[PDB]
């Protein structure tokens, strides 16, 4: 049985302090742009189709199906279709920074079909008391619809990086970096059975981790 | 002011909450108190958004301090909504931020300096007393309090009309009597000519200068109540009356 | 009926286009099973869901085989991707470095092909009678040069060129990016990775895998080779050209 | 006869719950008789009101419910217990994608009754309350008073056995509120004529309760028969409450 | 070159339709299932999260973290961990039926963490009514969860579709399923621009309908 001690810390301790590094890295940037850009086009999605702050049948009608052909379109082979516009732009095919771009674009047009729902699950007579009392709709989604949703985008962002860990392993085999990258070596190809259950193991610890941060935020932002 | 004209209407099935809302026009003179007071629903229970063009009509135009409001840019029409107040049948307020907040809110949205806001809300939320229970969330309150809630959050920002919808009329009477000495003394000092709509005549007689009372999208009688008296003509009138 | 399993691309093309048409003209229903895993091929065979599979190379059958304890053999050897070095942002081998970039395939048993072809280019020098089947970073004996090692997947070796110094391109790819394929700066001679087909090791007699055999060693077949895989390492039973 | 004894609702030192502490407090009702429930909203609007139902526990007391108490049944039988019990609502909380005449129908599908009777009982008391032209639509064909009958014949149709009121006419008119009480005191004509209601104004107490009880910050100041349409008090501060005549 | 890519298109006929024949059972099949299970999982959650019903603290933590361990376990990992099962239950771990069960599994806890969003987040005041009615849990359930917030189970649905595609690329490798099959083919390996365009477009239609048709039932239930 000591074979299964032996064998993980004296060789993998060298390279899993890297696979992590470039695993956080990866998760946590593609994150905050998903997060920020999906915002916005969540916003116009909404407010398009809102018809009390403004209204436009087409733009709402156009930005919907455009929005779905990204959303289901497949990631993969959209990371393929990127290499040379990635390049252009990172300087580069081949790292956590350019992963981090194709996640990020895959990320933001699934955070904002998500947040469709954090909008027309909404309370109405508000929006008719802010209009009464006359503001710009600038100010009503700044200062108000956040905070009256705000447990509602705790939970989104929770969901949204799980996702993006399961696509970050994805996208670290073609690419590199990540704990994909390593358990591709060690499984499927070059298969260990003790090197595989150690690489479960810290999962589930972390994501378990990520998941109680979020429900305990969001229990005290009611 | 004075409406021109107002009316709007649904097909069959095309069912928002009442039944047409008919051809009317009405003047409110400067410095009164104006009831309404009719059976329920009836487009009454909405008809003082169209005041407010909170609802469009399908036909007419108003007038208020002034201007004509249906013909107006929203961008105009953001400072005739800032200038009248109004309060509702429901209490329509920003869960997630505490009660001396909602009342600071409108007073975001007029631009005020931050010690004028925090003033006019120690201000208004002492005139109704509730200064004492400000730092609170709705969970912690009552129906009573978000009353008194509401009438701050209309009055803190100085508009120069009220549209009430029977705000202070939704207490009981009994806990009405020590909120109707409110609105008395600010209609003396600053001449607010505040509508009011309600379903009890005793609040009339004990408050209003005349009063619409009211059937199908239309008038029954526009009737003085000054005397504490309100002489009526039509039976209809005086089944109202009781 | 005779179920196949190979991978995507060249051995699957090997099926699709010639061999599958040549076994019905010869009465056999085939069915062909692609993979992306070289792990499910193996089992899928011992475990008969499939009767052969080509995919297997001399060296990857033997670990699996002798992990797996599997009753398995190989048949005959197959058209063999050449394996060679390819310009990067460096354009001749002359121009080598300390911590100059080599891109790689991922792969134990092609990455112990790469190995060997680095000790042949004297770069690297390799534990010379260690197993060379199962070579990695470890027989190493050193890294004369120190090169910096890329492990890749090996369609995305040809896009690398323009990220690494020079670019081993696995010859799967460098073929089918046939634009390039003449750059090659080195050639592969090593006969120990052969591809070679296999099947459950009492089917070895069948007549059915004899005219699978004879399919894969048929003048229409070898003519369909020497036309579609141009300049690939050939059976030793074809006398290797 | 209902028994209320020793309630009370003890909080915390923060006290951040939705009203201040409320103390152990005792009464009787009887099976003749209408009982009106009065103060201001510093005791609080709710009261103990919910804790009625136990949608809370005493902290002290207990409490007879037909001479039954309800703190020790403690089971399926308690929930079946209050299935039998009328009671009204401040907040509507209707369905809204169902029609309000299947909003009616809800309270039934809960008895279990067989479905024709179903259909009878709703139609009845759709009919009585004089809704059952406004029965089809939707929530939003409606004002409060249509959206309070609602909740007026979803309390009657079981003909439950005692009722329980939460100042109902606070945002309603006189006519359709005098006949809905008229159908009150026909509920007298069957087994129980027990109608406890909350309302701390006047005018509807002095109109038609029997019995009534005064109180601040979870005290009881006095309790008053009503007769002439007069209160009759003998309590002091008592009187301050009635000077809201 | 346009009639050269034209006269390739029509050669592949026949490919083309068993392809798409083994995409509908792939996704169709798999759903069901996730809808099915994880609505009784997020159900169960939800029920135990509440004083409704029986509230358990300890099982309702330990159910919690199974659903959060489960979804953020790697799809591709687990998809070769589920090898021996899979074999033993369809008969195979070969084509589409073996690999709509694994996808089916991923399905059930994602669905039943989208079910929670919707779950919680219901205005309380009919539940407390139908409690104070002294109502049963079953009835509970069998109406009041749904009046309102079947909508936004049309939108989860919607979502879970969309994702079950994107999954059935990942799987089309290794069950050779449908259209994933189709683009590890002439895509990696070889490259054919035209294919590549015809199965753009193709995915395409097949998005904006499954959105289209999706929007319409959500916009027609309230």
């Amino acid at each position: 049985t000591f074979q299964q001690a032996v064998s993980t810390i004296v060789g993998m301790k060298d390279e899993i302090f890297r696979a992590l590094g470039e695993t956080f890295v990866m998760v946590g940037l593609s994150t905050t742009f998903a997060v920020i850009f999906g915002t916005l086009l969540g916003v116009l999605l909404f407010v398009t189709s809102s018809r009390q702050l403004h209204y436009n049948k087409l733009v709402n009608f156009l930005l919907d199906n455009l929005v779905n052909l990204m959303r289901a379109f497949p990631f993969v082979i959209l990371m393929i279709a990127m290499i040379p516009a990635t390049r252009a732009i990172v300087g580069s095919t081949i790292g956590p920074v350019a992963a981090s771009l194709v996640l990020s674009v895959s990320g933001l047009f699934y955070f904002a079909r998500l947040v469709e729902q954090n909008l027309r699950e909404v309370p109405k007579g508000v929006i008719e008391a802010a209009a009464a009392m006359g503001a710009p709709p600038i100010a009503i989604v700044c200062k108000v619809l956040l905070n009256e949703a705000r447990a509602g985008m705790v939970s989104s962002i929770t969901v949204l990086a799980i996702g993006l860990l399961s696509y970050s392993a994805a996208a670290g085999m073609i690419g590199g970096g990540g704990l994909g990258d390593l358990a591709i070596r060690y499984g499927y190809y070059r298969y260990q059975t003790e090197v595989i259950i150690f690489i479960v193991a810290l999962l589930v610890l972390l994501v378990i981790l990520i998941q109680s941060t979020g429900n305990a935020l969001a229990r005290k932002l009611d | 002011i004075i409406l021109d004209k107002v009316s709007k209407h649904y097909q069959t099935r095309d069912k928002t909450r009442f039944a047409a809302v008919e051809p009317t026009s009405l003047e409110i003179r400067d410095g009164e108190i104006f009831g309404l007071m009719g059976y329920s629903g009836a487009g009454k229970s909405t008809l003082l958004r169209l005041i407010n063009l909170l609802e469009r009509p399908d036909s007419g135009k108003v007038n208020v301090c002034g201007q004509e409001l249906t013909a107006l840019d929203a961008a105009a029409l953001r400072q005739a909504r800032q200038n009248i107040g109004m309060v509702f049948q429901q209490f329509n307020l920003l869960s997630n931020r505490t009660v001396a907040d909602n009342v600071a809110f409108p007073l975001e949205i007029a631009g005020w300096p931050s010690e004028k806001i925090k003033a006019r809300v120690k201000e208004c939320l002492e005139i109704v007393g509730l200064t004492e229970r400000a730092g609170h969330y709705p969970a912690q309150l009552s129906g009573g309090q978000k009353q008194r809630v509401g009438i701050a959050r209309a009055l803190a920002p100085k508009p120069q009309v009220i549209l009430a919808d029977e705000p202070t009329s939704a207490l009981d009477p009994a806990t009405t009597r020590s909120v109707l000495e409110c609105l008395e003394d600010i209609n003396k000092r600053f001449n607010v000519t505040i509508v009011i709509v309600t379903h009890e005549m005793s609040v009339i007689r004990r408050l209003c200068d005349r009063a619409a009372l009211l059937d199908k999208g239309k008038v029954v009688e526009i009737v003085e109540v000054r005397g504490n008296q309100i002489h009526a003509q039509s039976d209809i009138g005086r089944e109202l009356i009781r | 009926e005779i179920v196949f399993g190979t991978t995507v691309g060249d051995f699957g093309d090997m099926v699709k286009e010639q061999i599958q048409a040549e076994l019905e003209k010869k009465g056999y229903t085939v069915k062909l099973v692609e993979f992306t895993d070289y792990v499910r091929p193996n089992l899928a065979l011992a475990e008969g869901e499939l009767d052969i599979n080509v995919f297997q190379h001399k060296p990857y059958l033997d670990d699996f085989k002798k992990e797996h304890n599997l009753d398995i053999t190989e048949v005959f050897q197959v058209p063999t991707a050449p394996l060679g070095l390819y310009p990067g942002k460096l354009k001749s081998l002359e121009e080598v470095k300390d911590g100059s970039t080599v891109s790689a395939p991922n792969d134990p048993s092609n990455f112990a092909r790469v190995l060997v072809m680095l000790d042949e280019l004297g770069w690297i020098k390799l534990k010379d009678g260690i197993n060379p089947l199962t070579a990695s970073k470890a027989d190493i004996a050193e890294n004369l040069k120190n090169i910096k090692i890329v492990e890749l997947e090996a369609a995305q070796l040809p896009r690398s060129r323009a990220d690494v110094d020079f670019a081993v391109v696995n010859g799967n790819y460098a073929i089918s990016s046939g634009m390039k394929l003449t750059e090659a700066l080195f050639q592969e001679p090593s006969f120990a990775y052969v591809n070679w087909s296999a099947v459950k090791t009492a089917d070895k007699d069948s007549q059915w895998l004899k005219d699978v055999t004879e399919a894969y060693n048929s003048d229409a077949f070898k003519a369909y080779a020497h036309k579609r895989f141009e300049g690939y390492k050939s059976p030793a039973a074809w006398n290797e050209g």
